[PDB]
RNA sequence: UUGUAAUUGGAAUGAGUACAAUGUAAAUACCUUAACGAGGAACAAUUGGAGGGCAAGUCUGGUGCCAGCAGCCG
């Protein structure tokens, strides 16, 4: 029913963002809506990280729109100034993008968390 | 590959309505309904006919189940020009527009959908089409749009759901004609992941015969899908 | 003279090692798992055999015998700790339904290469025989050594090993060596 | 049109990468006697030979066949009725089991077959990656299984 | 060495008497283990042709 | 009644019965009575020592021929005649005559073949990895 | 550097003596001989060198302890 | 000083040649597993990763009167 | 996109050698470890079975040019 949905609780979130700040290191990390509009049209992310609390809502609901098109999972996390935190950015992100590579040195946890957020679906 | 200004050969295929455009590469293919415009962004054919600029539209087997499908060989397909089709889960048109091109104007595809936004452009692609009926609703049950279908030649479900053999069976039951067509989409992950997809298979296919259902054939659909294969039956009513 | 010191056989020959099928089965285990005979597979087969034999046995007794109850339980805690059995499935009825193939996942190769550290099984082989792979604080040199699941998340490249952190083996410092003379 | 039917998913060459526990396994009329006749309980002579749950299945042909034996074979007529016995519905005419047991595992590589006819074994054993079990001695007997 | 077979084929040839080997000058190994691997490699050597 | 006795206790004329019974059988009167081993080629021994009498198939013209591959060996042990195969005519040149040669069980009628000879392993001479001792 | 952590350690004034187990951690190290040990035991337990005995010394496998 | 040679210190004799992947059996295995891999892939169609990009067609041509499917009786 | 390399690049490593230490009643060995120790990695894995092909070559038989045997020998 709210527009953001499904919102992931407190515990599905830290794995979230632990998968987060793993990509950041390994360049693997797409922060900020318009970069993951960008690879959703590549098709080279994995799943599409959201926050709830951004002010206001709909300037990220174009991702939605653009996701379940492509078939790509995604979550809405409550906060935005933890998920840039997680980012490395200095800045806060209101979303952000898994790159798809089946060679990357986390990518079974990568799968694990996505097998969860399709659960969520 | 296949780039823009190539000079292709069209031909026919041995199902009525299905098409081959010949090359360096083949490219099955169908005769637009809508000319002029490409529903998915997919490759377009024009050919000039007496002159007339008739076009054409690839059809692509890893974007749709049904494609990989003929693309193995099905020998009995009973979607064909003048036939009634029942779509499930038509979650838009990148299937159900080229199953129109395929009915042609004669017949008529009632597409079924659930989910809210996908159905959106299902009535956006059925504005250019004359003969899409989309039904905004869910397959599980056929009472409540009972109202918009009479009969059916054949019955299509491509739902992805653990229970999809109780809503073909419902949908069969109400609209599908005696000797009608049935033809289903199956994805085991979806019903059983736990056990090979080998075993699922023959398990859907026995609630098939619970059904009335007799089946006719089936086929892998590999390479271009994985533990896919689409089941062909006849409904024996009697 | 001192007392004996018992030993016993890890595997065993199978019942008709000609079958077709059964040779394209070895083949498989072996080209998946980079197993370098049949004696491994052969063992893995002899230890699930025991297993499940002993499994079989339980079930025969009736429920709620205390022997039954004990030993069952002890098998499950067993197998849920080396993995092979998944937390869910604590049944005897779902050991009876355990394959090869679990333990063989488990082996320490199967696992560094899944971990990323090898770019293949045989890599993997190579790595581990090499004393490069360390699980917790202690270097492992042993394909066949069987993960835990509190070990799984421990594994590592050795403090000693070159790619652990250590000074280069001997052929990079060689190298380094006539390059700068 | 030309037909090459197209050889199943779950075999690599000879072996069936399928079929794995718990088996499904498919009962003749045959097996039955086999079974009563050397007192061997149907469900657990097969874990006993292969080790693991086993899920009998009785056709609609194979079962057809059984109650026109009549009184003489009642005892395997209620045997083929045990409730840990399920039943697998069937869509052709002909009533002849041998038929429709070679039929359906043609269709699905899943099934074992357990069956004494040495005519229908010998058809079994044609078509790869089909285990096939029988009795014979005092217990059951699985040929092309490997994972035993 | 050489002479030592040359004179064992003579001797198989012609008629095989008596043969025992002696292994001298083994003070000159530095260490018990290659000693010990030097007198097995050694013997069994001489196992085949005598 | 199976013309044997059931009582319960019965149990003497049943073990009395299948102890003279069970002499009928050739496999338990050969065991006991130990001579099982008259059959045997060699009487018991799973290798004979013989003496080279002559190489009938030395004259034969086809190289290699059953006939040239067959040795008439004297068993030591009593005296009797008796042929075997060598593996081949390159074996049959280290085999002469009035050498010592051990047989083992294998032109039908010739039922042994040479494993040794002066105490070498044929197989080792035709593999070059050992020299026959005179 | 070295570290050693006895354990383990009993009182037996019977043989007026005290006994335990030692690890010695020795990171970048072969190994430490019996001397050093004898040294460093000494000057944790403030006794004589010649009133601390050390045997049955085994490094694990993969060497550091 | 005559020394003994190689031939003369194993002893090896005659002998059949024999390739090197005998002396790894592990090596000999993965290169019969690949091989394997290799004849299934003419033997069937197997999956290969799916789409990679554009959808260039079908490489090796469309057969109208030929169907692999299998029927039922 | 399959197969074959006395082709080619720099990384890893123990059999062995060996300071030292540990080990031991004293020693050897094991676990450690300075330093050496790999391209034919000649640092030279074996035991059996099956099937070929080659000549101005050899033997045997005959409804011509063939067949059998076999072929370290031309
Ligand atoms: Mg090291
Ligand atoms: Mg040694
Ligand atoms: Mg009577
Ligand atoms: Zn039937």
């Amino acid at each position: 029913n709210p527009k953001a949905f499904p919102l992931a609780d407190a515990a599905l979130t830290q794995q979230i963002l632990d998968v987060v700040q793993q990509a950041a290191n390994l360049r693997q990390l797409k922060k900020g809506a318009n970069e993951a509009t960008k690879t959703l049209n590549r098709g080279i992310s994995e799943f599409i990280i959201m926050a709830a609390d951004c002010e206001p809502i709909e300037i990220l609901l174009h991702l939605p729109l653009l996701c379940e098109d492509k078939n790509v999972p995604y979550v809405f996390v409550p906060s935005r100034v933890a998920l840039g935190r997680a980012c490395g950015v200095s800045r806060p992100v209101i979303a952000a993008s898994i790159t798809t590579n089946d060679a990357s040195a986390i990518k079974t946890q990568i799968y694990a968390v996505k097998d969860k957020i399709e659960t969520l679906l | 590959g296949a780039r823009g200004g190539a000079k292709v050969v069209i031909e026919p295929h041995r199902h009525a309505g299905v098409y081959i455009a010949r090359g360096k590469e083949d490219l099955l293919v169908t005769k637009n309904m809508a000319p002029g415009e490409s529903v998915y962004g997919e490759k377009r054919i024009s050919v000039e006919e007496p002159p007339t600029k008739v076009e054409y539209r690839v059809w692509n087997p890893f974007r749709s189940k049904l494609a990989a499908g003929i693309m193995g060989g099905l020998d009995e397909l009973f979607i064909a020009p003048g036939k009634k089709v029942l779509y499930l889960g038509a979650a838009s048109g990148t299937s159900v527009s080229h199953v129109s091109d395929v009915v042609g104007p004669e017949g008529v595809v009632y597409a079924v959908e659930f989910s809210h936004r996908p159905g959106r452009e299902l009535i956006s692609m059925a504005k250019k089409r004359p003969n899409i009926i989309p039904i905004i609703e869910d397959a599980r049950h056929p009472q409540k749009y009972r109202m918009l279908i009479g009969m059916v030649d054949c019955v299509f479900a491509d739902v992805a759901q653990p229970d999809q053999a109780r809503i073909i069976a419902l949908n069969s039951h109400m609209f599908l004609k005696d000797q009608g067509g049935v033809v289903i989409s199956i994805k085991a992950n979806c019903i059983d992941s736990t056990v090979d997809a080998e075993t699922v298979f023959a398990r859907e296919v026995q609630k098939l015969r619970e059904e009335r259902i007799k089946p006719l054939e089936q086929l892998t659909l590999e390479p271009y899908e994985r533990d896919h294969c689409i089941v062909v039956g006849r409904y024996m009513r009697s | 003279p001192r007392a004996p010191r018992t030993y016993s056989k890890t595997y065993s020959t199978p019942k008709r090692p000609y079958e077709s099928s059964r040779l394209d089965a070895e083949l498989k285990l072996a080209g998946e798992f980079g197993l370098k005979n049949k004696k491994e597979i052969y063992r893995i087969s002899f230890q699930l055999s025991k297993i499940r034999r002993a499994a079989r046995d339980l079930l025969t007794r009736d429920e709620k015998d205390p022997k039954r109850l004990f030993e069952g339980n002890a098998l499950i805690r067993r197998l849920v700790r080396v993995g092979v059995l998944s937390e869910d499935k604590k049944k005897l009825d779902y050991v009876l339904a355990l394959k090869v193939e679990d333990f063989l996942e488990r082996r320490l190769q199967t696992q560094v290469y899944k971990l990323g550290l090898a770019k293949s099984v045989h890599h993997a082989r190579v790595l581990i025989t090499q004393r490069h792979i360390a699980v917790g604080k202690q270097i492992v040199n042993i394909p066949s050594f069987m993960v835990r699941l509190d070990s799984e998340k421990h594994i590592d490249f050795a403090p000693t090993s070159p790619f652990g952190g250590a000074r280069p083996g001997r052929v990079a410092r060689r190298n380094a060596a006539r390059k700068a003379e | 049109t030309r037909n090459i039917p197209q050889v199943s998913s779950a075999l690599f060459f000879q072996y069936n990468q399928a079929i794995k526990p718990p088996y499904q396994v498919l009962i003749d009329t045959n097996f039955i006697n086999f079974s009563i006749q050397k007192k061997v309980d149907i469900v657990r002579g097969m874990m006993d030979c292969l080790l693991a749950k086993c899920n009998p299945l009785i056709t609609d042909c194979v079962m057809a066949e059984l109650e026109k034996l009549g009184p003489k074979y009642r005892i395997a007529l209620k045997l083929a009725r045990d409730p840990r016995i399920k039943r697998l519905s069937c869509s052709h005419k002909g009533t002849y089991a041998d038929d429709c047991l070679v039929h359906r595992v043609l269709q699905h590589k899943c099934y074992i077959v357990a069956t004494n006819d040495a005519g229908l074994k010998q058809r079994i054993r044609k078509i790869p990656g089909i285990p096939l079990m029988s009795v014979g001695g005092h217990a059951y007997v699985i040929e092309k299984l490997p994972d035993v | 060495e050489m002479e030592t077979m040359e004179f064992l084929n003579i001797a198989q040839h012609h008629g095989m008497p008596r043969v025992l080997g002696v292994a001298t000058h083994l003070d000159l190994f530095k260490s018990q283990s290659t000693l010990r691997a030097s007198k097995k490699r050694l013997k069994h050597r001489f196992w085949t042709e005598v | 009644g199976k013309g044997k006795p059931r009582g319960l206790n019965s149990a003497r004329k049943l073990r009395v019965h299948r102890r003279n019974n069970r002499w009928a059988e050739n496999n338990y009167k050969k065991r006991l009575l130990g001579t099982a081993f008259k059959s045997s080629p060699f009487g018991g021994s799973s290798h004979a020592k013989g003496i080279v009498l002559e190489k009938l198939g030395i004259e034969s013209k086809q190289p290699n021929s059953a006939i040239r591959k067959c040795v008439r060996v004297q068993l030591i042990k009593n005296g009797k005649k008796v042929t075997a195969f060598v593996p081949n005519d390159g074996c049959l040149n280290f085999v002469d005559e009035n050498d010592e040669v051990l047989l083992a069980g294998f032109i039908p009628g010739v039922r042994f073949k040479v494993v040794k000879v002066s105490g070498v392993s044929l197989l080792a001479l035709w593999k070059e990895k050992k020299e026959k001792p005179r | 550097a070295v570290t050693i952590r006895t354990r383990k350690v009993i009182s037996n004034p019977l043989l007026a003596r005290k006994q335990f187990v030692v690890d010695v951690l020795h990171p970048n190290r072969a190994n430490v001989s019996k001397d050093e040990l004898r040294e460093k035991l000494a000057e944790v337990y403030k006794a004589e060198k010649d009133a601390v005995s050390v045997f049955g010394f085994r490094t694990q496998f993969g060497g550091g302890k | 000083k005559r020394a003994i040679n190689y031939q003369i210190l194993k002893n090896k004799g005659l002998t059949p040649k024999r390739n090197k992947d005998n002396r790894n059996s592990r090596v000999k295995k993965r290169k019969k597993y690949q091989k394997a891999q290799k004849k299934l892939k003419s033997v069937r169609a197997v999956y290969s990763g799916g789409q990679s990009g554009v959808y260039e067609g079908e490489k090796t041509g469309i057969k109208k009167g030929l169907t692999r499917s299998v029927k039922f009786k």
